[PDB]
RNA sequence: CUUGAGUCUCGUAGAGGGGGGUAGAAUUCCAGGUGUAGCGGUGAAAUGCGUAGAGAUCUGGAGGAAUACCGGUGGCGAAGGCGGCCCCCUGGACGAAGACUGACGCUCAGGUGCGAAAGCGUGGGGAGCAAACAGGAUUAGAUACCCUGGUAGUCCACGCCGUAAACGAUGUCGACUUGGAGGUUGUGCCCUUGAGGCGUGGCUUCCGGAGCUAACGCGUUAAGUCGACCGCCUGGGGAGUACGGCCGCAAGGUUAAAACUCAAAUGAAUUGACGGGGGCCCGCACAAGCGGUGGAGCAUGUGGUUUAAUUCGAUGCAACGCGA
């Protein structure tokens, strides 16, 4: 019941799962969704097409308040860089702004060595 | 395997001539006893009358489009498991298949007899019962259903 | 890396920045660092380079 | 005496070294705001973290390690090795007009010094990563690979240890010997009118001729043709082990056998077989369907078991309604 009008959206997008939130102009979080509590799990999800009916949920939660316009922040590559805006440009938003925040160091902390069969 | 030519002509319907009927009575058929397939569902085909009562024609293919689908499941063996990449299925077989979820599930009905127990599943197509209308959606519940992978 | 325009449209601009780091700078990461790997694998693979 | 070697001058490029600063990205953590039932992870899962409010998101703060892009078939160094920007102290290499010294050189057992990483001692530091260790999973088992954590350690100082597939598996120095394309850096010259064009030095890639080679291949940066000095090898196993010496805080290092045992151990290349290697193919091989076998009663054969005998044979696809 605040109708912030127009917030920013992250789309933190990994590979085991992907969730964005539709966060206020400041930084707040006014709806999020999730591909995990999109019905199919396990892993089922990750995929793109997948992820478009996560973040669509959100226009079901922050739908309440009025979002007229909002830009995108895409972290992270896995499947949900591209569907998540595209959902999100159907769903009926606008548009403001495309931005990549995905972490990318300098070669500061020294990644896991990890997998190895 | 590579080989790559056309489809086999088949011999319309004893009557009203039309492949699309024609492969129906095959696909019906059994024992290579063509005779009695024709006499057992030429028939329950026009007892339709004492269940409707006029030109019996268009029942036969409205009746087949609550059991015509559009999209079906194909494993694959890739990602070093088994995918399952769902795709739509072209009209030579969306006929064809359905005529034997028709068929293939109007003998377990359990009735009076094969020719009776066929002509209700045709009534029950058109106003969706039995297994035949069943497969349709759960078959769909995977292909258009999980599009995940499609 | 930073987009906008002017007449509402999903056209894209998008994997023009997809052209310097993107998904690959990351899986450049990703799993374990490198250290002789590379300057090896980084070495040979120049070798493929060539023709 | 001057061409070897060296000095002087003036330039050039460089992640060469030692010290001290400093910047930005990211991680983790601490605090607070928003917000809410998931997050994280895998092939799946589970451990784990979440309603004591995570994850996500945003603001502020603390701290440590390493410096994306440039980055290259690149550069510097004796080797090991050396990447952000800045300053201070410092080494070597190269070019050019030259000027100077005058064989002052090459190599070098012993000797001295430098040495990746891991490890050791004292004291600091500690974000990420990660031997040990602990859970979860996999499996016949799984003291592993995988997942969730995680200590030494990795970082700093100072001292020690001296090893590596410390590799070009190719000692240092010098003179000769067809060529082609390229890289990097200096210099001379050319309507320098240009990106540019022609030479002449340093270092360095790839192809390759003669020749060399057991073959692979090396080929002016030689494994070609020669000269000077040094290190080293003499069948495989036993064994770089034992013993003794020396070195070390300790790991352990260095030097280095015998007994006995085998008739080989080995190198490259060839033919093929195979690969849970790659490319391209065909077969009812699969996929698409039609009907079966597996259950049932009976037939038939076989292995069993039995029998005085249950005659002999046939036994993965190629044995069993087979010799019959
Ligand atoms: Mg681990
Ligand atoms: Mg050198
Ligand atoms: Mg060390
Ligand atoms: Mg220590
Ligand atoms: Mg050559
Ligand atoms: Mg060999
Ligand atoms: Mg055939
Ligand atoms: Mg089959
Ligand atoms: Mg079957």
């Amino acid at each position: 019941r605040k109708q912030v009008s127009d917030g920013v959206a992250h789309i933190h997008a990994s590979f085991n799962n992907t969730i964005v939130t539709i966060t206020d102009r400041q930084g707040n979080a006014l709806g999020w969704a999730t591909a995990g509590g999109s019905g199919f799990r396990g892993s089922r999800k990750s995929t793109p097409f997948a992820a478009q009916v996560a973040a669509e949920r959100c226009a079901d939660a922050v739908k309440e308040y009025g979002i007229k316009n909002l830009e995108v922040m895409v972290k992270g590559p896995g499947p949900g860089r591209e569907s998540t805006i595209r959902a999100l440009n159907a769903a009926g938003f606008r548009i403001t702004n495309i931005t990549d925040v995905t972490p990318i160091p300098h070669n500061g902390c020294r990644p896991p060595k990890k997998r190895r069969v | 395997r590579r080989r790559v030519i056309g489809q086999r002509k088949i011999l319309p319907d004893p009557k009203f001539g039309s492949e699309l009927l024609a492969k129906f009575v095959n696909i019906l058929m059994v024992d290579g006893k063509k005779s009695t397939a024709e006499s057992i569902v030429y028939s329950a085909l026009e007892t339709l009358a004492q269940r409707s009562g006029k030109s019996e024609l268009e029942a036969f293919e409205v009746a087949l489009e609550n059991v015509r689908p559009t999209v079906e499941v194909k494993s694959r063996r890739v990602g070093g498991s088994t995918y399952q990449v769902p795709v739509e299925v072209r009209p030579v077989r969306r006929n064809a298949l359905a005529m034997r979820w028709i068929v293939e599930a109007a003998r377990k009905r359990g009735d009076k007899s094969m020719a009776l127990r066929l002509a209700n599943e045709l009534s029950d197509a058109a106003e969706n019962k039995g297994t035949a209308v069943k497969k349709r959606e759960d078959v769909h519940r995977m292909a258009e259903a999980n599009k995940a992978f499609a | 890396i930073k987009v906008r325009e002017n007449e509402p449209f999903d056209v894209a601009l998008r994997r023009f920045k997809r052209s310097c780091e993107k998904a690959g700078v990351l899986a450049e990461v990703r799993r374990r660092e490198f250290y002789e790997k590379p300057t090896t694998e980084r070495k040979r693979a120049k070798a493929s380079a060539v023709k």
